[PDB]
């Protein structure tokens, strides 16, 4: 099949040319030594929306480190996280937040804005010198005419309008926007939250790690080098077949030779050295193919070798992060717990031991209220592994009832408060303020007046 | 009145059961009597006291000699010390179907073997019925009850017991086809060595109709120079040897080809009349290793492997009274032994019935294994004295075990002397050890 | 004796165990990072972190008793015949050396420190928290019944341990439930003993590079965990009948329970020396042995062995492990009370004396008799060597000489002129000398008896310099008596040299005597 | 029909590592069966340099004369712990062999590389596949090499027998065979200054060459701040720190993309005062960075994912 062999050479330019993108990144690190306890930069420090959606212009300084927007739901309360979510640059289907960008829009407006403050005044800035302390991101929607950007500094100079400057600098700040998991709408939240098979939470951790995308990419390439080395025999079965008939035609052309008898040879000699012209033609084509295809399967073996090495690694790395970060969680409610990643049953296994039992049972024989707790230990856990400058999280108060979702509250407190490298959105209609865990440092709490 | 012992009535015994033994001028024994049941025969005792002699000079009384039951020969030790003569009797039910006897009738019941061993005569002398008589005829008398003292399987010893310890598959084969005729086995084997030899020259058929096939290709060749003779001369040096030796072959073929059907024909016959005993043999044997084994609480069958060759069969032993154990062949290394030990008294007792022997003995057998395989092994045999008409065993028991089971049939012998205990001899009720049946009238 | 037996100031007995160490937290967290990544099945990396801070700082960290398991069990997964295994687990092989070695170098390097205990080189809590730890992998790796031929325990309840739902490495089952079977721990002793000898290139690599260094750790940590039971697990004060109870509880009277045998001395004495070259006495029964982890006979066609030891140097490491089994079996028979014996083990000290001379006597190679004989410290095997040694002299008089002339050569160490005084008696009576009853044709073993008895004699010599050292050789008339009764021994073996029987010259130990104590041939030599 | 001649003198009618697969075969030094299997697996890496090592040893050694050598000295008149001077007992080893050349080519080291104890880089002497030569017992070679020690003697046999030692110690096959306790090792390492046993290191060996560096710490991993005191020594760094010194090394490694070189330097860096373990350390911080920067996690060198591994690892580690 000519079609296998075509596959196979594509795959191996792509990985040529995946190769000269890696060979052509550079570091983009100083390593100034300064002096930790600060934040590094690349924070929002405020949002302003205006015409968005529902509400008006609207000002929102976001904390350095944990934020809690009390906005009531049914005002507007999704508006801040899709506005973030498009002026940091996301595909609209990602968002799954409205049917088009028009519609984004407010009604009876036909231009709307979202303007977003990176702080670069701290350490860990991209070009600090050339954007300032901070650096705005202005997105223009509007009916008629495609959207506008604009990478304004503080003085107003517009650096770049171009989509491309955006990428790179959210990818210095290391802002997994791409990332569907590290901004998370009610319906992702929800579906995350609320897995019960084994095997369902194995998929979302593998979809949030972005595991699954290397394994369906390696899984695809090993099924390419599978059909490529079947095409391969085949076609050294059908060369070697080839050959025996260059062969003949050889052993032909030595009767050709000692003829230069007709009737005993049957086909004229002319014919007979144009077939072996021919042949010889043919032979020397397919050697060339033969040894073009052995080098691309040999060139894809140690490439799907390599990948394999770099996924287990990573694997091994990202599920150590998740098991420790999950054995601190649980420390907090003074139980002991384990994650246990299956190849053979392709599924994640939570253990967990609490004060009254002596053996480790499975997460599936708790209560209610501990495997929700569980649930918020794995998402944090989850979060943990991919160093995400922002993320976003939509209200959770749905999932946990009375004191498991006050435990859950807390938690969230407690992990997300310590980091500085993170600074997590936290939109919940539940006030805040009621809850005591509210004098601990590091916690902003951002409550909408008008109801 | 006066307290009359059990009548020894050979009629209600078993044909080849011995019902009363006595013996004379032995180790810490210079007068005792021992009785047997029909059923089985249990004797407890510590190695070294007296018992393990005991049964080895029983074993010598019918046509016994020291170095032809796998162990060391010491003559001295049956003797009593101090004393000229030892001797052993032994009383058998007598059938008419055994011939050189002397002063014993066909129609008579009784066969007494008694065995005088004396350091100052060297000379095998057995006496019939107090009559002096050479070993040969005891020995013969041994060889028609169907009993042999040489093959393992009728007698089993600790150099035995080793020996059966590490058993080889083809061991095995060996013992199933020496148990029937082996005539049968040489018989099939130079059938498929005549199959071999005639497979050798169909093939050179083969390759003679090959050689045929390029004679036909060559002939139309032969016939292109012929008719050119009639681009000239192709192969034209002979045409008479080819034809010639191409006629030769043609009338060789129908030789051959009448071979390998009559051939055939009789290795299917031989095979189709050995195969159904062989296999209800192994059906059989099956079903009593499993049956042997339920008490184990283990699945096991005697399966004999048949590949083409007749010569490749093999003996296939299915193990499960251990989890981790997989099923393999019978080894010592691999498996525990107790557990192996209880499998081949098993396999031994599975091959009884069908064996002609009137009793079957086993030394250094009821000896303690782990206390949990020697426990069930016991109740495999008080299952097995349970059936009627079944054989003897002499139990040998060096370490006392806590809590055994004692079935009714059979019944516990002690030979242990006590300091509080009158001499055997001054004491006219010592004299039996480990009986209670001659305590009570007949 | 040494501060690993006597420092209990951390140690919180429980009912499990009286050696119990709480964690801290840095303890906790290592414990948690090491099972965490045990479960992934990310060895290297456990081995590289157990490496990377090993020796480098004052502090140290402790391996967990279940990570001792896990290392236990490595070290059975030799490249020979696992090396597929090993190289599909770790391709990129960073560390360029096998995962069962760097495993058996962790622990054997993690038992040198536990033998000594440098307070001021390591903290004493983490000392204490390792011994425990260690403690708890040998009671882990209690024998099981021996069969001639409960799953898991975690003490800690701070973190979920590994090995709770895992009982495989890398296709191997855990050292410790492989151990503890009916007929593993016995067998596993006796494969590594007939391996040691072995000329087979596959037996000879499955003791020597696994069996052997596992064998000798095992020795190392149940002679320790004897030592700790008898001084605290035991009541001090006893009525002398209790003690003899305790002591068939110990660690070493469970450990020998599964060699017990049917005879206790003849069995052992034959374990200790299988395959050595002794001839068999009395026809002993073969003893079965087969490969403990699958195909442990098998080398796979990838590993290439480029190694080669002399016969020399595996015959002394044999020698020595042999020593080391002799040693633990004497220390745990010298606690017992005189008169009373051992209930659960049927051990009894003279028994295994005159069964170990026996053996001895038996050799009719003198290498390995002299391998045997010859330690590189004296002070560490003196409890158990000199009465070998006069028991291996006692039956060589006995079989070369009709008079058996008894000998106190041992209650004679203490004083030099009585040690002294018995040898002049013994030379004197003919038995050290050589015997004109021996005919010619049997030369040869009468020297290699004689060989075997100077052999003896040198070895009891050496005791007696290490108990009284060198003050009276000649200040005292009786020790230049002996050396010139030495010297009409040699002039004895002269006259049979004289005889010419045959070329080689009768073993001398005037030479021996004279470099050790004989200060240069008295005058023969001191000018 | 002249085309065609000229045609038939052209020849008519896979070989991966054929070349590579053959010359190892020719130079195998190994009397057995050498299945084709190890030769692929030896041949095929391609990734790792497993293979490839320093091999001080490149022959057969003298097996008769060293079990004679060991049969001597397993039982002489004195039978007592070898002490530093009398000669180590040279009565017999002087006549076995009298010079230490002679007992390092019993060992299997060919009379060239005993002249001149040194790596050759250019001749990659350092990267060599196994010779598959068989060698003596580590235990008794180092007993041999003792009985050379001659402290009393001048500086130059005493140089040698440290460079002797070194090359020894870092031998791919020695290092394999090693037993878990150095106790021959540690007292030949106690018998030289430790500064001196650097400079003697660093003299046979490149400084930039951490793989040896990793090996001699997982030796002796008590030198390692000493040796950074050789390698970032603060005098010969100018004004810069130590901790500056290491940032430039490793910006230079990520700069020349040296990856197992720097998978190497980071492995002998971390357990030091400089580089300790620590979730809070800034460097730790900034490799990790650096490391997430050129991972792409479709087309990279399996060393950045071990190096991102290791680095967490390490971060972990309080």
């Amino acid at each position: 099949i000519e079609q296998v062999d075509d596959e196979l050479l594509s795959l191996t330019a792509q990985q040529e040319n995946e190769e000269q993108q890696q060979q052509r990144k550079r570091r983009r690190h100083q390593f100034a030594p300064m002096t930790l306890e600060e934040s590094p930069s690349g924070y929002i420090k405020k949002v302003i929306l205006r015409n968005f959606m529902c509400h008006e212009h609207f000002e929102l300084e976001l904390g350095s480190r944990l934020n809690f927007i009390v906005g009531n739901n049914g005002s507007g309360k999704s508006a801040i996280l899709t506005a973030i979510t498009i002026g940091l640059g996301a595909k609209a289907s990602e968002t799954n937040r409205g049917s088009s960008l028009k519609d984004l829009i407010r009604e009876g407006c036909y231009s709307a804005k979202i303007i977003l403050h990176l702080d670069n005044s701290k350490y860990g800035a991209y070009q600090q010198g050339i954007f300032g302390n901070e650096i705005i991101v202005e997105r223009i929607i509007k009916r008629d005419g495609p959207a506008s950007f604009s990478l304004r500094s503080e003085n107003g100079k517009e650096i770049s309008n171009k989509k491309k400057d955006i990428q790179t600098v959210v990818d210095y700040f290391s802002v997994p926007v791409s990332n569907p998991m590290c901004f998370l709408s009610q319906d992702a939240a929800r579906s995350f939250l609320t897995a019960s098979t084994s095997q369902d939470k194995y998929s979302h951790f593998m979809k949030g790690t972005l595991l699954q995308e290397i394994t369906e990419n390696l899984l695809y390439a090993s099924a390419i080098h599978d059909s490529a080395q079947e095409n391969m025999a085949l076609h050294l079965e059908n060369l070697k077949s080839l050959k025996a008939e260059y062969e003949d035609a050889k052993k032909l052309l030595r009767e050709l030779n000692q003829t230069s008898a007709e009737k005993s040879l049957g086909l004229s000699q002319e014919e007979v050295i144009a077939l072996f012209e021919k042949c010889r033609n043919k032979y020397k084509e397919g050697q060339k193919k033969y040894m073009e295809i052995d080098e691309a399967l040999n060139r894809l073996h140690n490439s799907l070798k390599a990948r394999d090495q770099n996924y287990k690694n990573a694997e091994k790395g990202t599920c150590f992060d998740a098991d420790m970060d999950f054995r601190a969680s649980l420390k907090v409610r003074k139980f002991s717990g384990n994650l246990s990643f299956i190849k053979d049953t392709k599924s994640l296994e939570i253990y967990i031991l609490t004060t009254n039992d002596e053996k480790a049972r499975n997460v599936d024989t708790l209560s209610g209220g501990e495997k929700s707790f569980s649930q918020m230990a794995l998402l944090l856990a989850t979060w943990k592994p991919m160093r995400s400058r922002i993320i976003a999280l939509d209200e959770f108060d749905v999932f946990m009832d009375q004191v498991n979702r006050k435990i859950g509250t807390t938690l969230i407190v407690k992990k997300l408060k310590d980091i500085a490298r993170t600074q997590t959105i936290i939109i919940t209609p539940q006030d805040i303020g009621k809850i005591a865990d509210i004098d601990s440092s590091g916690v902003s709490i951002h409550r909408m007046r008008d109801p | 009145k006066r307290v009359k012992i059990a009548k020894p009535d050979l009629s209600s015994f078993q044909p080849g059961s011995i019902i009363k033994i006595r013996l004379q001028d032995f180790v810490t024994y210079t007068l005792t009597e021992f009785n047997l049941s029909p059923s089985l025969n249990m004797i407890i005792g510590p190695n070294g006291s007296g018992k393990s002699t005991f049964v080895c000079a029983v074993c010598l009384g019918l046509a016994g000699k020291p170095e032809y039951i796998g162990r060391s020969k010491k003559v001295e030790d049956f003797i009593k010390n101090g004393q000229d003569v030892s001797k052993i009797e032994i009383t058998l039910k007598n059938s008419p179907n055994v011939t050189d006897i002397e002063y014993i009738d066909a129609r008579d019941e009784t066969i007494k073997i008694t065995r005088i061993i004396t350091r100052s005569k060297r000379r095998s002398d057995y006496l019939i019925n107090d009559y002096q008589v050479s070993e040969s005829v005891v020995k013969t008398l041994v060889a028609q009850l169907n009993i042999q003292l040489d093959n393992l399987c009728q007698f089993l010893s600790q150099e035995r017991v080793e020996e059966f310890a590490r058993l080889k598959s083809v061991k095995l084969l060996v013992e199933t086809i020496r148990s029937i005729d082996a005539s049968l086995l040489d018989v099939l084997d130079e059938l498929r060595e005549l199959q071999g030899n005639e497979q050798s020259l169909q093939k050179d058929l083969d390759f003679k109709k090959a050689k045929i096939v390029h004679l036909r290709q060559e002939s139309d060749k032969l016939r292109k120079s012929v008719e050119s003779l009639r681009h000239d001369e192709s192969a034209v040096t002979i045409l008479d040897q080819v034809t010639a030796e191409l006629r030769e072959l043609e009338h060789t073929v129908p030789q051959q080809s009448k071979d390998l059907e009559t051939i055939k024909a009789k290795l299917k016959e031989d095979h189709a009349v050995l195969e159904p005993k062989l296999d209800d043999i192994v059906s059989k044997i099956s079903a009593r290793f499993a049956r042997l084994f339920n008490n184990v609480g283990s699945a096991g069958a005697v399966r004999l492997e048949k590949p083409k060759d007749y010569a490749e069969w093999k003996i296939e032993i299915m193990v499960k009274f251990r989890d981790n154990a997989p099923l393999k062949k019978l080894d010592s290394h691999t498996q525990s032994g107790g557990e192996r030990a209880v499998s081949t008294v098993l396999y031994m007792i599975a091959l009884q019935e069908f064996t002609s022997a009137p009793f079957r003995v086993v030394d250094e057998i009821n000896q303690g294994m782990d206390s949990r395989n020697e426990r069930i092994v016991h109740k495999a045999m008080v299952e097995n004295a349970c059936a009627e008409n079944t054989s003897q065993y002499f139990l040998i028991t060096p370490k006392l075990l806590t809590g055994l089971h004692y079935h009714e049939k059979m019944r516990i012998h002690c030979v242990m002397a006590g300091s509080w205990i009158p001499n055997p001899s001054e004491d006219p009720k010592m004299i039996h050890f480990g009986e209670t049946s001659n305590y009570s009238f007949d | 004796d040494g501060a690993l037996i006597n420092s209990v100031l951390y140690v919180s007995p429980r009912n499990g165990a009286h050696y119990f160490v709480e964690l801290t937290e840095k303890h906790l967290l290592a414990f948690e990072m090491l099972n965490s990544m045990c479960l992934l099945e990310n060895y290297d990396h456990v081995l590289l972190f157990l490496e990377c801070q090993f020796g480098k700082s004052h502090n140290l960290a402790v391996i967990p008793f279940d990570i001792i398991l896990v290392l236990f069990t490595l070290s059975t997964l030799s490249e020979y015949y696992k090396e597929p295994i090993l190289r599909a687990n770790d391709p990129y092989n960073t560390s360029r050396e096998t995962l069962s070695r760097r495993a058996l170098k962790l622990l054997q390097k993690y038992l040198a420190i536990l033998k000594e205990f440098d307070s001021e080189q390591y903290n004493l809590y983490d000392l204490e928290l390792l011994r425990c730890q260690f403690f708890l992998a040998i009671d882990t790796l209690t024998p099981k019944k021996q069969k001639w031929g409960k799953t898991f325990k975690n003490p800690y309840r701070s973190y979920i341990s590994c090995l709770e739902q895992r009982n495989t490495i890398l296709g191997n089952r855990l050292l410790n439930l492989k151990l503890n079977e009916p007929g593993e721990f016995i067998n596993m002793i006796l494969w590594t003993l007939s391996n040691s000898l072995q000329e087979s290139t596959p037996l000879f690599l499955s003791s020597h590079e696994i069996w052997m260094p596992l064998l000798e750790i095992l020795i190392d940590l149940f002679s320790c965990r004897q030592d700790y039971f008898i001084q605290h697990e035991v009541a001090q004060n006893v009525s002398k009948s209790l003690f003899v109870q305790r002591l068939s509880e110990s660690p070493l009277a469970v450990f020998f329970e599964s060699l017990n045998t049917r005879n206790f001395a003849n069995r052992f004495s034959e374990y200790v020396f299988l395959n050595c070259d002794y001839k068999l006495p009395s026809d002993n029964y073969a003893t079965p042995v087969h490969p403990v982890y699958n195909g442990e006979n098998t080398i796979v066609d990838t590993y290439i062995p480029t190694i080669k030891c002399s016969p020399l140097y595996k015959s002394q490491k044999s020698l020595a492990l042999r020593r080391k089994l002799i040693g633990s079996c004497f220390k745990l028979l010298l606690r017992v009370p005189d008169g009373h014996r051992l209930i659960t083990p049927r051990i009894v000290a003279d028994d295994v004396i005159q069964g170990i001379s026996r053996t001895l006597a038996s050799f009719n190679d003198i290498l390995q008799f002299k391998k045997f004989f010859m330690t590189e410290n004296l002070s560490q095997e003196s409890y158990f060597i000199p009465l070998l040694a006069e028991g291996t002299l006692s039956e060589i008089l006995k079989d070369t000489q009709e008079c058996v002339v008894i000998l106190t050569l041992v209650e004679n160490l203490s004083d030099g002129v009585s040690f002294c005084n018995e040898v002049i008696g013994l030379v004197k009576s003919k038995c050290f000398a050589f015997t004109e009853q021996c005919s010619q044709a049997s030369y040869e073993e009468a020297v290699l008896n004689i060989e075997k008895c100077d052999v003896c004699l040198l070895v009891l010599l050496r005791y007696l310099l290490h108990l009284i050292g060198t003050e009276a050789i000649l200040d005292a008339k009786e020790q230049l008596e002996m050396l010139h009764a030495i010297e009409k021994n040699d002039s004895g073996r002269r006259q049979w040299a004289k005889a010419l029987n045959l070329g080689n010259d009768p073993p001398l130990l005037y030479p021996i005597v004279s470099q050790m104590f004989g200060v240069h041939d008295k005058s023969v030599i001191i000018e | 029909q002249d085309l065609k001649k000229e045609i038939l003198d052209s020849p008519r009618s896979i070989t991966s590592n054929t070349v590579a697969k053959s010359e190892l075969q020719k130079s195998i030094k190994f009397s057995g069966s050498i299945p084709e299997i190890y030769l692929d697996v030896v041949t095929k890496e391609t990734i790792s340099d497993k293979y490839k090592d320093w091999h001080f040893i490149s022959k057969n050694c003298h097996y008769e004369q060293l079990m004679d050598l060991e049969m001597k000295d397993t039982a002489y008149s004195f039978l007592f712990g070898s002490s530093r001077s009398q000669g180590k007992v040279p009565e017999f080893v002087h006549l076995k062999c009298p010079s230490i050349t002679n007992l390092l080519v019993l060992f299997g080291v060919n009379q060239e590389k005993c002249n001149s104890l040194k790596i050759n880089y250019e001749k990659k002497e350092n990267s060599r596949y196994d010779n598959l030569c068989t060698i003596f017992p580590v235990n008794k070679m180092l007993k041999f090499l003792m009985y050379f020690y001659s402290d009393d003697d001048n500086d130059d046999v005493r140089e040698f027998f440290l460079k002797a030692f070194i090359c020894l110690i870092l031998d791919r096959k020695v290092f394999n065979a090693m037993e878990s306790d150095h106790r021959l090792c540690f007292k030949v390492l106690e018998l030289f200054n430790e500064a001196h046993f650097i400079n003697s290191y660093f003299e046979i060996v490149d400084k930039n060459d951490f793989f040896l560096h990793y090996r001699l710490l997982q030796i002796f991993p008590h030198l390692q701040s000493a040796l950074l005191r050789r390698r970032f020594s603060e005098k010969q760094g100018r004004t810069e720190t130590i901790q500056q010194n290491i940032i430039k090394e490793f910006n230079e490694f990520f700069d020349c993309k040296n990856y197992k070189n720097l998978l190497y330097f980071i492995l002998t860096m971390y357990g030091s005062k400089f580089i300790p373990f620590g979730p809070k350390c800034q460097v730790t911080e900034y490799f990790k960075d650096c490391i997430l920067d050129i991972s792409n996690e479709t087309t990279n060198d399996v060393e950045i994912s071990i190096l991102k591994g290791i680095l967490n690892l390490f971060s972990k580690i309080r």
